RNA sequence: AGGACCGAACCGACUAAUGUUGAAAAAUUAGCGGAUGACUUGUGGCUGGGGGUGAAAGGCCAAUCAAACCGGGAGAUAGCU
RNA sequence: GCUCGCCGGAAGACCAAGGGUUCCUGUCCAACGUUAAUCGGGGCAGGGUGAGUCGACCCCUAAGGCGAGGCCGAAAGGCGUAGUCGAUGGGAAACAGGUUAAUAUUCCUGUACUUGGUGUUACUGCGAAGGGGGGACGGAGAAGGCUAUGUUGGCCGGGCGACGGUUGUCCCGGUUUAAGCGUGUAGGCUGGUUUUCCAGGCAAAUCCGGAAAAUCAAGGCUGAGGCGUGAUGACGAGGCACUACGGUGCUGAAGCAACAAAUGCCCUGCUUCCAGGAAAAGCCUCUAAGCAUCAGGUAACAUCAAAUCGUACCCCAAACCGACACAGGUGGUCAGGUAGAGAAUACCAAGGCGCUUGAGAGAACUCGGGUGAAGGAACUAGGCAAAAUGGUGCCGUAACUUCGGGAGAAGGCACGCUGAUAUGUAGGUGAGGUCCCUCGCGGAUGGAGCUGAAAUCAGUCGAAGAUACCAGCUGGCUGCAACUGUUUAUUAAAAACACAGCACUGUGCAAACACGAAAGUGGACGUAUACGGUGUGACGCCUGCCCGGUGCCGGAAGGUUAAUU
C-alpha cells in the first residue's frame, strides 16, 4: 500500500513509503545468494566513468532465474521477498523434484499460486512459453531477445509488453517505451505485467534518503568555473549558450543511437 | 641426530654476571652465550654430551647489540643468543 | 596540527622498498641510478 | 519513529581579546554549531599532472597548485635592470 | 623528612602504532639542559628482555595486487583465466600466588588445558580437487536475569586521645582468593522418531531437498550467573627479630551477610523497521574413483613433540608526528567516594605531580580579573564587549500554521533544616517456618531483616535555601534561502553548493555515455516504474505572447558539391 508519513520533522513531511505486508519479514534463501561488492562507479583503470555513485546499503546479490527453462516440472510460490537489487519483488518457487528458485513476481500472483514452464504450460500468469505458443494481445514480461539467453525486455516493477503481430519466424512487440520491435517467436516470454506497480509512487523525501541507494550530489554544469565544464564561469548568473553534457555533445534533443547491426529489428522508433 | 661438528660449534662461552649467578644458586640453571642460530634441541644435547649433565629445558632469548661512540665515529656490537639451561636439579655442573 | 609525515613501516615498504622497485623497470632504473651515484642505502629497507 | 530536541566525549570553527622576531609557519582563553547521522574514526587499498578528485571555493593533490615535485633539453630567451 | 599546593573520564594505569637502549647499576660534569647542578632521557663502563597456551610466523579469505597459458598493443607495455598473494576480519590451548636493581600469563610453587606423531589393545567400511550442513553477520528499541563494583551491618585486631567531652548508637584498619573440573539454572530456539518413494544437489550418496504414511507427544540444541571443588592451600591487619637502618627473616586473627548496581555478561538473543545487512577455511556429514581379512577409521592406555622470531623502556608523550626537553596532533582498554540526571561540574581515593631561572620592589603603561555613587546605549558603523537569564515540580501560554508545530512562547508560585503523619510511610528486596510435587539451581504460602522516595502539617535560622561549581535573555516587524547538511586546510560559512520534488532530452541492451591506440572495464550481474545529461529547486497558487535570429529535430523534389573516372 501507499502510505503518507506524518510532518513531526521537516525529513519526514513530504515522505511517501510503498509497504507490502505479505513481503518474508525472515533472512533470504541462503543458497541462491551472492556477494556483491560496490564499484563508486570506477572501472579497472580505477577512474570514475559513471559520475553520482557511491556508498549505501550493502546488499547481498540474489540468483533470479532469468531463463525459466525448468520444463514440464510445476512449481509452487512459496513467499514473495524484497529485493535490494531490483525495483521489483522476487518469488521463492519450489519444484516438485525438491528444487528452489526465485523468479521475478508478476503482478497478482501469491504464495501457493501454481507455475510451470514449457510449450505446453497453460496461459495464466507466472507461466513461461515460447512466444510462438502465446496469443497475440497478450500481455508479457521477461521478455528474451534470442533464444535460450534468458529474459531482458520488461523487468523492472510494473512494466509489461504487447505481442501486437505475428508473422512467420518473427513477432513483433510493444515495448514499455513505445518501440515496435521484432524478436525470434521462439524467444520465451512469461505471462502477466511485473508485480510492485506502486513502486513509482514513493516519494523518498529527503536528501539522505537518496543517499541511502547509492547516489551522490549531482553539481549543476551553471555552477562551475568554465575549466570544469561548458557551462562554467560568469559573473552572476550567465548561461548564454547551447546546453550540453559534460564532455561538449548538445544535450537537449540531438539523437545518440548509431547501431546499423539492430536497425533491421526496429520496426518503429519510440516517437 | 645431531652430528657431533654442530655440537661442538654451538656452545659459545658461559655468561657471567650477578643475574647469571643467582640463576645457578638458586635455580640450577647454566646461562651460556650460544650460537646465533642454534636452536633448542642443538643447545641441549650439546649441554648433554660435552658437560654430560642431564638437562630439564632451555630457554633462549636474542641480546640486541648496544650502538656506541668510539670517538665520533659510530658502531654498533653484534647481537647473541643466551641460554638458560635448567639442568635436572641433582646434576652439579 | 596534523603534520604530514604519518609513519607506518609497512605502508614505506610497500611504496619504496626493495620489491617495490625491482617490480617495474622505472624502479629497477632508479636502483640503477643510485648504484651508479654510489649511495650507501639504496633503498629504504635498510 | 525521527537527516526530532537539550547536552559531555567526539567532529567542527561563528564572535571577541591575546599573540603577530608567537608557546604555535594558523594556536590559546571565554563563549559558539552538529552531536543515531548526507555522522565520526582506525587499519589497508585504488584514482597521477592538461591528469586525478571536487555537496563547486579554481578548492585539494606531502607547510608547493589558473596546471605538483625531481632530473634533463639548459648556459632556453631577456631590444630590460 | 615534615608541612603546603595541583591532577584525579587524568596530569593515574595498560594496549596498538611509531621510536630503538631512552630501561637498571656504578661513575663523571667539559659540551648538552634556555640559570646553578652534587642532578639528567647528557658522557663513559657494566648489566638487563627466558613462552606448547600472549603476539607474529601458520591455515583461511575481503578490497586490491601479481598473474603460466591467453587476448591486445610501434617497442616499453595493458588487461585478464587457472592460480597465487593480501588483514583492518574467521581459525586449538593458562590461571592464581611468589620473586629481580632491571623480565615475567615467559622464571619458581600449586593447579590446568590443546593439537599432533608413534606404539599397544579392542571394535570397525575407509576414501575428494566433488555434494550438503555450518561458520555466517544490519539499524534501532525494550526489558528481565546477573556480575564487576560499592555501601552498611556482623566478625577480628588495635585505641580510650596535645583543648571542653569521648567504655560507646565511639575511633582506625582488615574482612581476599583464579583458571579448570562437576552441576545445566534465569532464559532463547526448535515437535521428535520409524518406514517407503523421487524429473533436484554437473556423477553417486545412507547426507541435504521434496512427497506419503505410522506413532509418540516429549526429545534435542544453546545458556549468563549461582552452588560444590580447586583451597586443611595461598594471601592476610598486625606483631616479634636482624638492619650493614635500603629493606630483609619469623609468625599470623577474622576472612561473613544484607542491600544497591552497570554503558559489562545472558544477547550472534528478543521485538520492530527498511535503506534489506562479507568471503573462505578450520568443523560436521555424504558418497565417487580406489582400497579391499591391507590401508584407513573410532576409543582407551603409554610415550614423544610443540620449532623460529618479538618480549627492556616511552606510549595525550621530554622517548611518536611538529627543526626545540615546542601551551599543537595521536587509535583502543580500565573507570573508586560524597553531591549530581551524568563519563558535566566541585572536593577527594588509588596513583602521580609543583610545569629547569630566581630574589626584591609595589611607578606609568600593557595583559587577565573583582567592585562601583547617580544615570542607564547618551557609546558605536553596529549593544562589539560586558552585564543579565539560567534548575526541578506544578499552574499558565497569542497571532499564525503545512495541524506536527509556534512552545521551555510569555508569565507565575514552591524550594534549607527539624519533628510528626509513619519510633522508616508507599514501594523494592526477601530469610526462617509451613504445605505440596514429575525431588530440584523445584512450586505455593510466609513475612523476620535490609533498603526506601514523594507529599502534607507544624516548628525554626539567615539579607538571601535551584545559596558554591554548573545552568536559556525575552518579545515585535521585515529581506533571503524551504528545511538537516556542504564550502574557499591558513582573512569570505553566506543569500553561494547540495537537497527531496519538477520538467526536458537521450538510451531497446553488445544501451546511451565514460576510461582506454586496443583488448577490455564501468553503466549493471541493471533492462524504459531503468540508466545518462541538462536546467529548476520543499509546499501553495501558477507558469502568458514570439520559431524572425542561433541551435536542434524531420524532409529530400530541385540547385551547388570530394575522392574516383
Ligand atoms: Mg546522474
Ligand atoms: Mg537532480
Ligand atoms: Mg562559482
Ligand atoms: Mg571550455
Ligand atoms: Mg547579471
Ligand atoms: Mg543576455
Ligand atoms: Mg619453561
Ligand atoms: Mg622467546
Ligand atoms: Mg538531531
Ligand atoms: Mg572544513
Ligand atoms: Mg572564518
Ligand atoms: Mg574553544
Ligand atoms: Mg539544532
Ligand atoms: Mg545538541
Ligand atoms: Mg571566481
Ligand atoms: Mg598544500
Ligand atoms: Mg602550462
Ligand atoms: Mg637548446
Ligand atoms: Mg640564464
Ligand atoms: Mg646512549
Ligand atoms: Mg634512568
Ligand atoms: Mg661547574
Ligand atoms: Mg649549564
Ligand atoms: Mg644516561
Ligand atoms: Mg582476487
Ligand atoms: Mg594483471
Ligand atoms: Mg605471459
Ligand atoms: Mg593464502
Ligand atoms: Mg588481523
Ligand atoms: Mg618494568
Ligand atoms: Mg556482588
Ligand atoms: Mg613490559
Ligand atoms: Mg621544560
Ligand atoms: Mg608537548
Ligand atoms: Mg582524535
Ligand atoms: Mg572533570
Ligand atoms: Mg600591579
Ligand atoms: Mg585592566
Ligand atoms: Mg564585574
Ligand atoms: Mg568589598
Ligand atoms: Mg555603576
Ligand atoms: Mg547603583
Ligand atoms: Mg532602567
Ligand atoms: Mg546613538
Ligand atoms: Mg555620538
Ligand atoms: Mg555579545
Ligand atoms: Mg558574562
Ligand atoms: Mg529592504
Ligand atoms: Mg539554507
Ligand atoms: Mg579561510
Ligand atoms: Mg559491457
Ligand atoms: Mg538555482
Ligand atoms: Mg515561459
Amino acid at each position: 500500500a501507499v502510505v503518507k508519513c506524518k510532518p513531526t520533522s521537516p525529513g519526514r513531511r513530504h515522505v511517501v513509503k510503498v509497504v507490502n505486508p505479505e513481503l518474508h519479514k525472515g533472512k533470504p534463501f541462503a543458497p541462491l545468494l551472492e556477494k556483491n561488492s560496490k564499484s563508486g562507479g570506477r572501472n579497472n583503470n580505477g577512474r570514475i566513468t559513471t559520475r553520482h555513485i557511491g556508498g549505501g546499503h550493502k546488499q547481498a546479490y540474489r540468483i533470479v532465474d532469468f531463463k525459466r527453462n525448468k520444463d514440464g516440472i510445476p512449481a509452487v510460490v512459496e513467499r514473495l521477498e524484497y529485493d535490494p537489487n531490483r525495483s521489483a519483488n522476487i518469488a521463492l518457487v519450489l519444484y516438485k523434484d525438491g528444487e528452489r528458485r526465485y523468479i521475478l513476481a508478476p503482478k497478482g500472483l501469491k504464495a501457493g499460486d501454481q507455475i510451470q514452464s514449457g510449450v505446453d504450460a497453460a496461459i495464466k500468469p507466472g507461466n513461461t512459453l515460447p512466444m510462438r505458443n502465446i496469443p497475440v494481445g497478450s500481455t508479457v514480461h521477461n521478455v528474451e531477445m534470442k533464444p535460450g539467453k534468458g529474459g531482458q525486455l520488461a523487468r523492472s516493477a510494473g512494466t509489461y509488453v504487447q505481442i501486437v503481430a505475428r508473422d512467420g519466424a518473427y513477432v513483433t512487440l510493444r515495448l514499455r517505451s513505445g518501440e515496435m520491435r521484432k524478436v525470434e517467436a521462439d524467444c520465451r516470454a512469461t505471462l502477466g505485467e511485473v508485480g510492485n506497480a506502486e513502486h513509482m509512487l514513493r516519494v523518498l523525501g529527503k536528501a539522505g534518503a537518496a543517499r541511502w541507494r547509492g547516489v551522490r550530489p549531482t553539481v549543476r554544469g551553471t555552477a562551475m568555473n568554465p575549466v570544469d565544464h561548458p557551462h562554467g564561469g560568469g559573473e552572476g548568473r550567465n548561461f548564454g549558450k547551447h546546453p550540453v553534457t559534460p564532455w561538449g555533445v548538445q544535450t537537449k534533443g540531438k539523437k545518440t543511437r548509431s547501431n546499423k547491426r539492430t536497425d533491421k529489428f526496429i520496426v518503429r522508433r519510440r516517437s | 641426530m645431531i652430528r657431533e661438528e654442530r655440537l661442538l660449534k654451538v656452545l659459545r662461552a658461559p655468561h657471567v654476571s650477578e643475574k647469571a649467578s643467582t640463576a645457578m644458586e638458586k635455580s640450577n640453571t647454566i646461562v651460556l652465550k650460544v650460537a646465533k642460530d642454534a636452536t633448542k634441541a642443538e643447545i641441549k644435547a650439546a649441554v648433554q654430551k660435552l658437560f654430560e649433565v642431564e638437562v630439564e629445558v632451555v630457554n633462549t632469548l636474542v641480546v640486541k647489540g648496544k650502538v656506541k661512540r668510539h670517538g665520533q665515529r659510530i658502531g654498533r656490537r653484534s647481537d647473541w643468543k643466551k641460554a638458560y639451561v635448567t639442568l635436572k636439579e641433582g646434576q652439579n655442573l | 596540527m596534523k603534520r604530514t609525515f604519518q609513519p607506518s613501516v609497512l605502508k614505506r615498504n610497500r611504496s619504496h622498498g626493495f620489491r617495490a622497485r625491482m617490480a617495474t623497470k622505472n624502479g629497477r632504473q632508479v636502483l640503477a641510478r643510485r648504484r651508479a651515484k654510489g649511495r650507501a642505502r639504496l633503498t629504504v629497507s635498510k
